DNA sequence: CAGCGAGAGAGAG
DNA sequence: CTCTCTCTCGCTGACCTCTCGAT
RNA sequence: AUCGAGAGG
């Protein structure tokens, strides 16, 4: 992430959400989960579509 | 290695060896001019290159604010300002080893106790 | 500014990673066949070899990048003149020698210009190109990615209403012209 | 007070002047705007001039800069 | 496992050794050739000292190559059976000396007996296969 | 090619503070890449900060 | 004035952000634990300061309430839910 | 409660800590090579394992 | 996109 | 020679429902 | 009719 500095290999700078879903969060956290999120949407049409086929 | 061309029509220069003194010497093309070889290697080739670990090194660099700063201080500097990197080559068998700059010395020191090369 | 024409120029290294004779050669836009960029050179003006590959190579010390240049140094070694080099172009004379050098002005890196006397730069930003193209041969920098949204742009209704724009309006230009010509009379 | 360093609650105030001038849709706005100024009279200006040539002769036509009512 | 072979760890890894391709390629850091006028007398201090070795009982250009220590003992493969392997590969074409294995530096030099060795060494690296199955790239032991 | 990048980069930053310069345009500076591209470009997208 | 600046993508790659004006003043015990953990920036110079971490979202996004304490697959779905959702568009 | 959160919070600190000392001796280079495997793989593996146990 | 359907293009006996 | 791969190069396929707006 | 866009599961 911009904010990150460079070449940091730490569980945050990765992606690793300390917080609950309660405690919330953060921005960088947030982002990765969105990534995250949005690959798993992705895939689900994916997998829809081909399955449809495989299915026919 | 080492690559010579030819100073007169800057050409590459071609090995030739004398068969009656057995040496070596590189003769040109485009012009005449033969010369004595001073290193016996006329080709080498690393299959495995830790060259490019460290790329472009400047005292610029010592200042980007997306370098990250380290506590740990080489022995000729004696100053703790450092900036470390990760190899810049990109390979499938890549070390994690931190290569460090420090202005001062603006000598690398790096983190790996194995290998004390170059 | 004025008519925009998308230019790709592909400069491709020959070979496997661990094949032998690993040469560089690239396509120019208008020519059926790729020439070595080393006869681009010298249908530049770069002459020397040694020259060629300091365009080529920033920095005289490291030993690969000369070794990866040195098979296409002896294809090169072949036409050590401009104006053959200029000669063994595309397919059809001295016609053809002509249109080399207008290609090369035209359709080889149009962005930075379009008029001769500029061969220089180019020829710079053309080993520029081929020194990235070494740095990602030799492992040293991994290759660049199409998803970087700074090299995506978006364009907005704007431009894109000016593209459609220039079409039509060089449409109705026509068509004047077109009424001119048709009759005298008025 | 002009001296000490802001907070976030001081930040959104800075989000509020900048929304305020920019408004939501700035980029449509911006680029019509541009394009109608300037693209439309350079757009007009390149390739305006028509040139027929009889052998005997020349008729040029050229454009002045676009107006927009 | 061959059957009754269970718990065999080291016969294990003598399956693994004999069944992972293993090339030139991957064994060898450095290529690099020199030339060395005189068979008896080279100009690196290294090949020296293997050539007083060479005691016992064609191109003067000579192909140096450096092998990695760890590769080795990760593998089954010998720096003597490495030689070995090229030296089938060559039918005596070439003659090769290889460092010994205890030696801490371990040099391979191959003689013909220049493009013919830069096109040779290019073939040796990628053709020669050593103690291998061919399809085979990598294999790991599991229970 | 230009010596003293940074001394360069700074009046540049100084020139797009006071406005001399387009805030749209970008100018970036990489030292290992020894590389300062400008973009006057239109469709970049830009954040404020 | 020079007080902020306008930055592209390719710029942003050369630069340093903290989120929080509160990262860069100096930083010589007791935590609600709730507040959700925070990692030390640990960083010597940022060239620039996030104005605000809810400007990287959306209108739509910003429409959502807790959006953070919130899983992000259900905040997509919310926000096309609410561009579906009836309102009063215009005064006029 | 607040004592399982501290708990939770003294988990996730371990498992860091255990990441960090890995990732220090990767820097060391004093790290055991592992057969089929790039060594850098073996530090992803094993930080992602951590990471995922500390949650579980 | 891949395979399978072809056809150049050798090709190593 | 020469069938025998063998390495190229073409093409054809990939769940319903409801608006609307343009032709 | 066609095409296109959008939306729902
Ligand atoms: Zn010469
Ligand atoms: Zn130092």
């Amino acid at each position: 992430l911009p904010h990150f500095s460079k070449d940091d290999y730490s569980p945050e700078s990765k992606g690793f959400v300390e917080n609950s879903y309660l405690r919330g969060l953060t921005p960088q956290e947030f982002f990765f989960h969105a990534m995250g999120g949005r690959e798993g949407l992705i895939d689900t049409a994916v997998k829809t579509a081909e399955t449809g086929y495989i299915q026919r | 290695t080492t690559f010579r061309f030819c100073r007169d029509c800057n050409n590459m220069l071609y090995p030739r060896e004398d068969k009656e003194n057995n040496r070596l010497l590189f003769e040109c093309r485009t012009c005449s001019y033969v010369e004595e070889a001073g290193s016996p290697l006329v080709y080498r080739h690393e299959l495995i290159t830790n060259i490019g670990e460290t790329a472009g090194v400047v005292q610029d660099i010592g200042s980007d604010p997306t370098l990250p700063r380290s506590d740990r201080e080489c022995p000729k500097c004696h100053s703790r300002e450092n900036v470390f990197f990760q190899s810049q080559q990109r390979r499938k068998d890549t070390s994690m080893v931190l290569f460090f700059v420090c202005l001062s010395c603006s000598h690398i020191f790096t983190s790996d106790q194995k290998n004390k090369r170059t | 500014k004025g008519s925009r024409f998308i230019s790709t120029l592909q400069v491709k290294l020959y070979g496997r990673e661990g094949s032998s004779a690993r040469t560089i050669k690239a396509t120019l836009p208008y020519i059926k066949q790729d020439i070595p960029i080393v006869i681009i050179f010298r249908a530049l003006g770069i002459i020397p070899d040694g020259e060629i590959l300091e365009h080529i190579c920033y920095d005289v010390n490291d030993w690969q990048m000369l070794e990866m240049l040195k098979p296409c140094v002896e294809d090169g070694f072949v036409i050590q003149d401009r104006e053959t080099a200029l000669d063994f172009i595309g397919r059809r004379k001295e016609k053809r020698i002509q249109y080399a050098k207008d290609i090369l002005q035209k359709e080889f890196l149009p962005h930075i210009t379009q008029l001769e006397g500029f061969e220089s730069r180019k020829a710079f930003f053309l080993g520029y190109m081929i020194n990235r193209l070494l740095l990602c041969a030799l492992d040293r920098k991994d290759q660049d990615d199409r998803d970087h949204f700074g090299k995506k742009r978006l364009d907005l209704a704007g431009p894109l209403l000016a593209q459609l724009f220039k079409t039509l309006f060089k449409k109705l230009t026509k068509d004047i012209f077109r009424y001119m010509q048709r009759t005298v009379e008025e | 007070d002009e001296s000490a360093p802001i907070t976030a609650e001081d930040s959104w105030a800075v989000i509020s002047a900048f929304f305020r001038e920019k408004g939501l849709v700035s980029q449509q706005l911006d680029s019509f705007n541009q394009f109608v100024d300037y693209t439309l009279q350079d757009i007009i200006c390149e390739d305006s001039t028509l040139i027929l040539e009889q052998l005997a002769r020349k008729y040029e036509i050229s454009f002045g800069k676009i107006y927009v009512t | 496992l061959e059957p009754g072979h269970a718990a065999d760890q080291e016969q294990a890894k003598l399956i693994r050794s004999a069944i992972e391709h293993t090339t030139l390629k991957s064994v060898t850091i450095a290529s690099e050739i020199y030339y060395d006028p005189d068979p008896r007398s080279t100009v690196i201090p290294e090949d020296e000292e293997i050539i007083q070795l060479h005691f016992s009982l064609q191109s003067p250009w000579l192909l140096r190559l450096e092998l990695d220590r760890a590769a080795m003992n990760d593998k089954d493969l010998t720096m003597g059976q490495v030689g070995e392997r090229i030296k089938q590969t060559f039918k005596n074409d070439l003659f090769v000396i290889w460092s010994e294995d205890n030696d801490e530096k371990l040099i391979i030099r191959c003689r013909v007996v220049d493009h013919m060795l830069k096109k040779i060494e290019n073939t040796m690296l990628e053709n020669i296969t050593l103690r291998g199955v061919e399809n085979i790239e990598r294999v790991v032991m599991m229970k | 090619v230009h010596r003293n990048p940074a001394r360069l980069m700074e009046t540049l930053r100084t020139l797009r503070r006071k406005g001399d310069i387009n805030p749209e345009v970008s100018m970036i500076r990489d030292i290992r890449e020894k590389e300062l591209k400008i973009f006057t470009d239109a469709g970049r997208v830009y954040r404020p900060l | 004035e020079g007080l902020v600046e306008y930055i592209d993508a390719e710029e942003e790659e050369s630069i340093l952000i903290a989120m929080q004006p509160e990262d860069l003043e100096p930083a010589e015990l007791d935590v609600d634990p709730a507040k959700r953990i925070r990692v030390s920036h640990h960083a010597t110079t940022f060239t620039h300061c996030e104005i605000h971490p809810s400007m990287i979202l959306g209108v739509a996004a910003s429409i959502i309430p807790f959006p953070d304490h919130n899983q992000s697959p259900r905040n997509t779905y919310q926000s096309a839910m609410g561009k579906q959702a009836m309102g009063v568009f215009l005064t006029n | 409660d607040g004592p399982t959160m501290r708990e939770i919070t003294e988990t996730i600190a371990e498992a860091k800590k255990k990441v960090l000392d890995v990732t220090k001796e990767a820097q060391a280079n004093l790290l055991t090579a592992k057969h089929g495997m790039t060594l850098r793989e073996s530090f992803e593996d094993n930080v992602v394992r951590f990471l995922n146990e500390a949650r579980d």
